[PDB]
């Protein structure tokens, strides 16, 4: 399957865009919980703060295995490329306190 | 040798529980079973998350951020044991709670605690 | 190796008892022990090994210092006594290749005379959490029919294991809290991240009803992972990193917060003075008083052993006693009865010293308790 | 203590390595953890194989022979471990040779060792 | 605290790591993989006395570093292939740590990754539950057959074909013990009576067993570990007095050499006896007989000792006689061309590293577990 | 199934009637590896030796379950009784290499 992954392994904050889809990590929060995008759209994570975080989308959410996102150092970014219609929750792995949600219309 | 006294860091030897790196590991230091400061032991499954404390480098006076990922799926490895606790909080602040196993995103699935590397991932102050 | 003195006397008088069944020419016939039944004095002692894949818990009899058993464990097991002396349980982890291969997750349930396991529950999807041992991260109900266990990760949840059918049933969703306080069938308190208590109530089905109380500490206030709780008193006893102590009344099944207490006067906390080690705090229920492992330390210094113990007054709270224990102390806890033993267990001595609580008196000791003790179970039969 | 030197019986503690009737034990004794002398601890298993040796009782100067029978199911004690020989034998004689694992017999096909205990079978001979 | 070559390891490892940050090159955590199998790799494995879980120690024998472990499970029996290619056990678990089902299996493992490339379960329980000794688990010369002893329900050799990752069959055997392989399909072991068993077996059938003379009196005890060298072909087997028995098989049949005494009659007068687990060690390129001795009652013979006799092994005189500074347990050498001694410690939980020669101390390697007694050396060269 | 056991626990030798089917065990071994009786024969062991030890046929044999005999101490004696042709292996449990044979006839 239900969506699929740009970099294996995370990215360099530059290689980004500008105007593109994201999601900052900040204070042990994703700074935007529920987004709304469109089939295609690519989200990026991007870590703003020196504690690693990362996605983490349990087994039966992107397909069959769960998604265990790589950790992004201070101001490294992750993405990930939706590509069907339905809800898709996430967690950071060392941090289940940390929820979003990626709404795919 | 006073276990209640003030840490104090030093940088001149990894495998002493005082050097500066160990400041809030919990376990063994991964260089005393085949691996190094900040590599897994050979056969040995590399956690990708963990718990975080700040550590002071008394040789150019900066602190600086360590993970603590544990390499998992072999028994504790019995060699070089440290307890640190420099910044360590209760379990509901799990980013700098060290009693958890950081093993979680091993390869294989792996959640058996066999040492803790200490790699820098930054700096905080 | 090197004998304790409760050793060598109850060895001397098996040596004499021994000789002369020899002397009357009594044939030795082998057979298979049961242990005494469980009483008031019965204390166990959790070996978690500095997180060795496979743990010892040894079944002691306080009043003679002697040890009447032991159960193996798994990776990190969470034993629970039940207050009625009827079983004792754990949930344990084990790898079908020592440390790796396939984890298998489970609950044992044990007869506490022949230490045979009665239930083997296996849990679904490997769901505990792998921790430095909480007691209160496994929890009876108290009724016994019941186990509540914690998961972190991927999400919080509480496992329920019905005991009493043998099997597992269903994992609750809860909020971003932590350990497990239960007051009845399906009720039990859990401590968040936000510095409030969450109250979990849950039917046969369904999502759980959660309360919230009040914060009752700011977030640079820091709760000890081991707090203690009396079941049988509801009374839920929570020091912090300074030795404040929170407590908190949950025996009407709603968060009644006590006045809070320090345990050390402001003068010691000038001094250094702070709690330290694992199981820092015990609560003894009939006498309503508090047991806190302190010392002079630094303050990152928070789960290194201690050499005192505070008692205090919960209603009051004066101090009532303060004993240096001859000893390093990692964990202690307190026997139920009237005129209780104080349990002292030394991580590094791999000892478990036992004491007079009333005078502090060490009493007499049992070592060679595995690799690295850290817990301390009793049973409130009262 | 020297190791090396001749092992000297005594008839006053049981929990003691040189302790009569352990004159050729190996791994723990059973009265130090919920046994007793002659009986295994609860939640083991009674092997009725064994090892077995003459050892002296200073009391009474007589010789009785031991059975080492194991009592297994459970992980080594690992209190009050001793190790003696009087007598003992390679593996080629099995009867006198207590390297081996003495849990035949025991009940559920354990074959785990956990401690031995020490009973007279009978005498001389 | 540590040792001495740890200490000198750590801060070597402390220098270039406050290097590469004065540098500001990142940490890029991964797993290593160990140096390739040399002629002075060692191995230790703890029993742990009788632990249901234990544990494997690769050391580096020349730097005195753990370059990395295996796990094993209750009491397993450690090979390493001479020519260093593999190494296995055949070790044992349970369903519930030490109780429940029993599942017997050999691992084999890359030297380097130290992961298991096959694992290999053998039907019934058949492994032979006993404080280790080397020769009761053993490679065939070639290195695609394990063969290891079952003693109970009856005396029986196992026969797992590594090569094809499958257990073959039990081979019923005589009142003998012990394993000594000559031939990709044959073996010796030693027995009750006395005598020496050749076995020879072949796919399926019988195996072809034939009696040797018996050796040695019934009085006369041959320790549970004598040293052998497969590829010398020959076997020595030490007496709980210092009678040192020769076998030489490298012909694939048994000639046994003159009778040899390791201690002077003086010493045997005096006390001396040799006493510990690992006793004799024996080298090839140099027909040497190591035998750790020391003062002691006859029946002390479990016993660490403080001394190692040093003889060659046609003459049965004395080359030697070292003064090893510790309680020594174990005994064995590199066998390489100047070869170190190994002088494990089960008490200390330590190996202590000599200079073969000289008999001098040169490093300790410490924390090896919780009663490691079991040395074995890869014989490359 | 194939036996019965007359005597679950040993017995003295003293008590073995006159003309009986017995089987000596001294200096480690059995004194005949097999033994030939008739269908619905005693077949009684006694240890003439202080070294405890006993008959032990494994599952299926006798039976399906082992017949673990009880181990003898000097001069103490066990019998099975025999209801079915056949030949049945047997051992000493701490001692393997002592192994006999009943022929039933
Ligand atoms: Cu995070
Ligand atoms: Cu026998």
């Amino acid at each position: 399957d239900k969506a699929t992954i740009p970099s294996e392994s995370p990215f360099a904050a530059a290689e980004v865009a500008d105007g593109a889809i994201v999601v900052d990590i900040a204070k042990m929060k994703y700074e935007t919980p529920e987004l709304h995008v469109k089939v295609g759209d690519t989200v990026t994570w991007i870590n703003r703060e020196a504690m690693p975080h990362n996605v983490h989308f349990v087994a039966g959410v992107l397909g069959e295995a769960a998604l265990k996102g790589p950790m992004m150092k201070k101001e490294q970014a992750y993405s990930l490329t939706f590509t069907e219609a339905g809800t898709y929750d996430y967690h950071c792995t060392p941090h289940p306190f940390m929820r979003g949600k990626v709404v795919v219309e | 040798t006073d276990p209640r006294a003030k840490w104090v860091p030093q940088d001149n030897d990894i495998q002493a529980c005082d050097y500066w790196r160990h400041c809030s590991i919990d376990g063994n230091i991964c260089d005393c079973s085949g691996g190094s400061l900040t590599n897994c032991p050979p056969g040995t499954k590399l956690a990708t998350a963990s718990w975080v404390a700040s550590c002071y480098n008394p040789t150019d006076g900066q602190s600086y951020l360590i993970a603590y990922r544990d390499c998992c799926g072999y028994n504790v490895s019995g060699r070089c044991p440290c307890l640190n606790t420099e910044g360590e909080l209760p379990v509901y602040r799990p980013e700098f709670a060290n009693d958890i196993i950081w093993c979680f995103g091993a390869e294989d699935d792996a959640m058996t605690y066999h040492c803790t590397i200490s790699p820098i991932v930054g700096k905080a102050s | 190796e090197a004998e304790t003195q409760a050793q060598e006397t109850q060895g001397q008088a098996a040596a004499r008892a021994a000789a002369a069944d020899l002397a009357a020419g009594q044939d030795d016939e082998p057979r298979i022990l049961e242990a005494p039944a469980p009483d008031a004095r019965r204390v166990y002692v959790n070996d978690p090994a500095h997180f060795a894949a496979v743990t010892q818990q040894f079944v002691i009899d306080g009043e003679a210092g002697r040890v009447i058993g032991m159960i193996d464990g798994g990776f990190l097991p969470n034993p629970v006594v039940a207050d009625d002396g009827s079983f004792i349980a754990h949930a344990s982890t084990v790898f079908s290749r020592i440390a790796r291969g396939e984890r298998t997750d489970y609950v044992e349930v044990f007869d506490p005379v022949t230490l045979l396991p009665t239930a083997d529950i296996e849990l679904p999807d490997a769901p505990r959490f792998l921790v430095g041992t909480y007691p209160w991260m496994t929890s009876l109900t108290p009724d016994g029919k019941t186990l509540l266990f914690y998961q972190f990760s991927p999400a919080p949840a509480v496992g329920v294991v019905d005991l009493e059918g043998k099997a597992f049933k269903r994992m609750l969703d809860v909020p971003d809290c932590y350990h497990i306080f239960p007051t009845a069938p399906d009720t039990f308190f859990m401590h968040c991240r936000d510095g409030s208590l969450a109250k979990v109530a849950f039917g046969t089905e369904g999502t759980p009803e959660i309360t919230h109380t009040e914060v009752f500490h700011p977030e640079d206030e820091f709760l000890i992972n081991h707090p203690a709780y009396s079941q049988k008193a509801g009374r839920l006893v929570w020091p912090t990193y300074t030795g404040k102590i929170h407590q908190i009344d949950l025996s009407s099944g709603d968060a009644k917060f006590l006045p809070a207490v320090e345990a050390l006067t402001e003068a010691e906390r000038a001094d250094g003075w702070r709690p330290g080690g694992w199981q820092q705090v015990a609560y003894h229920r009939a006498l309503d008083r508090i047991y806190l492992l302190v010392d002079q330390r630094d303050e990152w210094r928070h789960k290194t052993a201690s050499r005192f113990v505070v008692v205090l007054d919960a209603k009051t709270g004066e101090r009532l006693a303060k004993f240096e224990m001859g000893h390093e102390i990692d964990s202690i806890n307190v026997s139920q009865d009237e005129k209780p033993l104080l349990y002292a267990l030394s991580t590094g001595d791999k000892t478990l010293y036992i004491h007079d609580a009333e005078s502090g008196e060490e009493l007499r000791s049992v070592n060679q308790l595995g690799h690295g003790p850290q817990v301390i179970t009793t049973a409130d039969m009262g």
